[PDB]
């Protein structure tokens, strides 16, 4: 009786409409992928043979549950299969499946049970098959998922005062540290915005280094925002931008707000794309920064192809595409930087985004590019000389590769889904400490559920443990009963047989 | 020097840890005892960079009587400009 | 798996009922005699647990075997009648005690559920062969009694030495499959059964 831990599919609700699987109780047999009834039976598929047509057939057959045995290494898997699992994910996720779906990890006993289930499912012959019918029944633990109603989505915010004056423009940079995949407990999210927020930390360090010294204390208020509630329609940004605009009258989100950068999945890859909701106006700070960025990317580092992406704001999509969209909604200059090119790509989320998928060299180079562009635009350097054919960050300010790698490793160390990173988890605590060492006015915004037309209601029971109980049908046991009955008849004869044998001697 | 450096360990072991800055010349007189507390990141106040071999002995409060562990030790002779010591702490028993 | 629990119970208890009805229970109405034998068996089990606490595996097994043999001898002296029938009144009581012991309670707590381990049916088989094991034990007890001649003390000492055969076979299997181990125990127990019946046909005189 194996006792493994099965991670369910997402069960979040947004704006009142549900999403993902909506069930967390199963007690059925384990009938893997076969031409049998497959109804009211747990279906076992392996990632190596998990076809979408098969999955849609499974869903149409109203299975009791679906369990996927992810490969244990999850890195030695061929990259093409990885691409297929990337391509299957957005379509798989966007549904209201009412049947629990659990994802497991390869195990010796798990492989054995999968093999046995495959043998029994696929397959004198009828009675022999009934006699050797070792088909296990899988049951889960706990109760159905309940809407966790008192989850405070966190958000870490820090400021950076300019040099002198109360009207300094306040550039704001955000990155949602969280990342949800098709499995919240498996959503490490390394190449996703967990890799843009990492660059933000180095920028935080670097800009702290830049602001710490008087001679480099630029006159530009900087509001950094390690937002929570990211791929979840950017709720953390929604609530934060709301609280600093309509609730209060203070805060820099009203003073002289310049362009608001947002960083996500800006890691691996040789192409950089700056997505915009609306084209930058020529002459403004956004346009000036874009010119600096193009000059740098054309002069400093020619190895990356760069191109703006101008996606018009769409108020029909489930999510607000990039993150700068929520900022541009509140008449605030913003744009998102990413190594990706299309928002429609299911390259985000991506539980497949293991740590080994974000190259450290690309991260250092991307950080160099962005930070140097920001430095040039902030310090009025463009109208100061400084040709873009030579960098700022050579020594004494070099982007710490070790720091970037270690931070990324730590980030990937644990799942970063918004429903599992508590508002006081050690992950958040370590992040806040790291940010506190570099920023000013660091705090933690929280969004509960709005308690009216719930913007989001996370559910629980995501890391359930499932039992593989051995069992055989009653027909086998009836056959065993017939065998023992024959033996008992023999026993009835044996008494007189032994009496006669003793008499004979 | 602006020292830094994360720590790789389980969450529950974090409050019972204090990273050290044992100077190389004397390993019995620590010069910094930043407690990790609840954050997997120590940010030792900036030091000067001139040789100065140091130690980062991870001095936990957890005794061997109920758990088995080995405290890491890192030397980072101060000649550079930053550091991201990445102590990995996985006690047993 | 309640019906499996039913099948295992049918395998274990029913042969006991068969022996009860095929051994002339009405000859003495052995319910009281069986109860006395069972009380003695429980007492012997208590004595063995106390002795094990007082006093590696061989010493405990020897103490348990000695206590069981002593209890059987006392129980046998407690009643008078047919030699085959005292054999029965001793063996049946002790065997019912063994089934009622920790070879029925696990069958209740286990089984009847969702899990299926062959252990329960194997235990029922072993309990059924325990019937003939206690038959052998009763034969040894009767041989100790029923007068003394014809190298009888040598055979009695050999039979006493052969007791605790279960522990010896268990140790061998531990040093050495479950179905294979059960089969080996079955064959050795059958060998002791045939040795005891050979002794019986030798002693009938």
């Amino acid at each position: 009786a194996h006792e493994f831990t099965v991670y369910r599919m997402q069960q979040y609700d947004l704006q009142g409409q549900p999403y993902g699987t909506r069930n967390a109780v199963l007690n059925t047999e384990a009938r893997t992928m076969a031409a049998e009834v497959l109804s009211r039976r747990c279906v076992l598929m392996r990632l190596l043979d998990f076809s979408y047509e098969q999955y849609q057939k499974a869903l149409r057959q109203s299975a009791g549950a679906v369990v996927i045995i992810l490969p244990r290494a999850m890195a030695a898997v061929p990259q093409d299969v990885v691409r297929q699992f990337m391509e299957i994910e957005p379509e798989m996720l966007a549904m209201e499946t009412a049947v629990p779906v659990y994802f497991a990890v390869e195990d010796e006993a798990l492989l054995s049970i999968y093999k046995q289930t495959q043998a029994a499912s696929a397959s004198a012959e009828v009675l022999l098959r009934t006699a050797t019918a070792n088909g296990f029944q899988m049951v889960t633990s706990g109760v159905q998922s309940k809407a966790v109603s008192d989850w405070l989505i966190a958000s870490v915010e820090g400021r950076l005062t300019g040099l002198g004056g109360e009207d300094l423009p306040t550039i704001v940079i955000v990155a949602h540290y969280d990342a949800f995949g098709v499995a919240p407990w498996l959503s490490l999210g390394a190449d996703s915005n967990g890799s843009g927020v990492s660059v933000l930390l180095e920028l935080a360090r670097l800009f702290s280094r830049l602001y710490t010294y008087k001679r480099t204390h630029a006159a530009y208020n900087l509001l950094f925002f390690a937002s929570g509630g990211g791929k979840f329609n950017y709720q953390g940004t929604k609530r934060w931008l709301e609280d600093n605009l309509d609730h209060t009258d203070s805060s820099l989100l009203q003073d002289n707000v310049a362009f608001v950068l947002c960083l996500d999945t800006v890691g691996r890859g040789s192409s950089l794309h700056l997505h915009v909701s609306k084209p930058p106006r020529e002459g403004t700070l956004q346009h000036a920064f874009l010119r600096e960025l193009e000059t740098v990317a054309a002069h400093q580092f020619p190895e990356v192809r760069f191109s703006m992406v101008h996606k018009r704001i769409n108020l029909a999509e489930d999510v607000l595409a990039w993150e700068h969209e929520r900022f541009a909604i509140r008449r605030l200059p913003a744009f998102t930087l990413s190594h990706l090119e299309s928002h429609r790509d299911g390259q985000r989320s991506s539980i497949m985004d293991v740590r080994s998928r974000v190259d450290s060299k690309t991260l250092t180079r991307n950080t160099r590019i962005i930070a140097e562009a920001l430095t040039r635009v902030i310090y009025n350097l463009t109208e100061k000389g400084t040709p873009p054919d030579m960098p700022v960050f050579t020594e004494q300010m070099q982007i710490q590769q070790e720091q970037l790698d270690s931070v990324m490793d730590w980030l990937t160390n644990q799942p970063r889904a918004a429903q599992l990173v508590d508002k006081d988890s050690t992950f958040l605590s370590t992040l806040e400490h790291h940010l506190s060492r570099y920023l000013k006015d660091v705090k933690q915004h929280h969004v509960k559920a709005d308690k009216r037309d719930p913007e989001f209601v996370f559910y629980d029971q995501l890391k359930q443990v499932m039992n593989a109980y051995r069992v055989k049908p009653a027909v086998f046991d009836l056959l065993l009963a017939v065998g023992i009955a024959a033996y008992l008849g023999m026993a009835y004869v044996a008494v007189q047989h032994f009496s006669l044998l003793y008499k004979t001697v | 020097f602006d020292l830094s450096g994360n720590v790789i360990t389980s969450s529950e072991y974090l409050p019972t840890l204090w990273v050290k800055l044992y100077k190389s010349e004397n390993l019995d007189n620590p010069i910094q005892t930043v407690s990790l507390g609840q954050s997997l990141f120590f940010h030792f106040p900036p030091l000067l960079r001139d040789g100065e071999n140091y130690v980062v002995l991870l001095d936990s409060t957890l005794p061997r009587s109920q758990y088995d562990y080995i405290l890491p030790q890192v030397s980072f002779t101060a000649v550079g400009y930053h550091k991201h010591i990445t102590l990995i702490f996985n006690p047993t028993r | 798996t309640l019906f499996h629990f039913g099948n295992c119970f049918a395998l274990a208890y029913f042969p006991y009922f068969i022996t009860y009805k095929c051994s002339g229970l009405s000859e003495y109405n052995a319910f009281w005699k069986c109860v006395q034998a069972g009380v003695t068996y429980l007492f012997v089990q208590l004595c063995k647990m106390l002795f094990l606490a007082t006093f590696i595996g061989e010493f405990m097994k020897a103490s348990v075997d000695v206590a069981d043999l002593i209890g059987l001898n006392l129980v046998m002296s407690r009643n008078a009648g047919k030699g085959e029938y005292k054999i029965m009144v001793a063996a049946l009581g002790w065997a019912t005690a063994e089934l009622i012991m920790s070879r029925c309670i696990p069958l209740w707590v286990g089984a009847r559920g969702i899990e299926f381990d062959w252990k329960y049916i194997q235990m029922s088989i072993d309990s059924n062969i325990s019937l003939v094991h206690y038959i052998v034990a009763s034969a040894q007890v009767w041989m100790i009694t029923r007068y003394d001649h014809t190298f009888r003390p040598a055979v009695l000492l050999l039979m006493f030495l052969s007791v605790y055969k279960a522990f010896v076979m268990e140790t061998f299997v531990h040093l050495c499959g479950s179905w294979a181990a059960l089969l080996a125990r079955a064959v050795v127990t059958g060998l002791l059964a045939l040795s005891t019946l050979a002794l019986y046909v030798a002693v009938v005189n």
